[PDB]
């Protein structure tokens, strides 16, 4: 039962299993009902958590990796690698849903979901960039573009540049651009435009999107200030 | 240091 | 996979803050047989710690929801409850295993400072079934815990010095054992205050480290009696 | 808030 499911979500959530908590999101989607707002946040808070912490992990290995004896080398490989698969069947499932049920069922207007999945298929194709390497590389980083680019295009044509999840596309735009393209020009363009055309309206905002987009526009100014020095 | 990104959530 | 190789993965794991692959490592390490040295000892100890730790802070959650709140949504509590109670007695299950087929197991006649670190353990897991046991198995796992804490006692104030912080910790989490498992406030404060009272004279003889360590533990001790005195 | 039990860890 579909409520279940949701409420199923919400304790993991609450008791901080966020493979639980993903796990139930899942089964959610795949009944293939719209996702309302609330749920929809569910979705994404889940799997972040999920993926973020394999990042995070990976990240370590990684480095510890490059600062270090076949035996020990080799089970430090290992290791990274096991963080990988996990990693790249985390995003494989989001990306799957995605394409298979959330952004398939968004209608001709409904420009916020579009953008919301979009961007959201942008970033887990962007967390595959990270790791991967070569071939499997160069079709991750393509893919990760392409989602964000049509997103970008709808957020421009049909939302207003103060809206959260448009600049939340193009924090995570301009930083796929900074980390993922090494291109700290079109990097810093993305990320000050978006800012700039938001800076004036802002207090427009109702109170919630107020709070959301302040945050995002502050890491907007936060990646500004770093990449220019 | 690296650079942040957006928040999971909305309000 | 050889045994430094899964020690070094456990370090690994714990650095990657994955503490499952953490304990499944010195689960592995363990299951070789040969001791633990006091560094493997304590990669143990945080490994299972944080995963049953983690398991123990989200059944309180549930259980407290559950508490505060509909067949439908109630059954789902519950079994999510329940979901994290089977999550948890397997992990004391395995720990508890690891200590009776190996690392109580190997302790020779004088190695007593292991002894009580095992034995305390011992006390430990047993303990954390005891928070969500019901019935009839309620009872056992109390029983057991509390025999495990009472054969490290005797040992550690026997054959240790009161300063010693494994001694020290010994008494504390056999203090929270009767305090919040046995209801017996009365024993848990005085164990508590004679643990700290006996290691005061001579304190500043302990090793930095083990200062460090002693110091802590008595300040835990403290907070716990003016926390159960209010 | 609960009673404190020991640390993991020796140093
Ligand atoms: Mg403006
Ligand atoms: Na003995």
């Amino acid at each position: 039962d579909r409520e279940q499911l949701v409420q199923k979500a919400r304790l993991a959530e609450q008791a901080e299993r966020y493979d639980d908590m993903a796990a139930a999101m899942k089964n959610v989607t795949e009944l293939n009902e719209p996702l309302s707002n609330e749920e929809r946040n569910l979705l994404s808070v889940a799997y972040k958590n999920v993926v973020g912490a394999r990042r995070s992990s990976w990240r370590v290995i990684s480095s510890i990796e490059q600062k270090t004896n076949e035996k020990k080398i080799e089970m430090v490989r290992a290791y990274r690698e096991k963080i990988e698969k996990e990693l790249e069947a985390v995003c494989q499932d989001v990306l799957s849903l995605l394409d298979n049920y959330l952004i398939k069922n968004c209608s001709e207007t409904q420009y916020e979901s579009k953008v919301f999945y979009l961007k959201m298929k942008g970033d887990y194709y962007r967390y595959l960039a990270e790791v991967a390497t070569g071939e499997k590389r160069a079709t991750v980083v393509e893919s990760s573009e392409k989602a964000y680019s049509e997103a970008h295009e709808i957020s421009k044509e049909h939302m207003q540049p103060t809206h959260p999840i448009r600049l939340g596309l193009a924090l995570n735009y301009s930083v796929f651009y900074y980390e993922i393209q090494n291109a700290p020009e079109q990097a810093c363009h993305l990320a000050k435009t978006a800012f700039d055309d938001a800076i004036a309206e802002l207090d427009t905002l109702n109170e919630d999107s107020y709070k959301d987009s302040t945050l995002i526009m502050q890491l907007l100014r936060d990646n500004l200030t770093l990449w220019t020095s | 240091v690296t650079s942040s990104s957006c928040p999971a959530d909305l309000t």
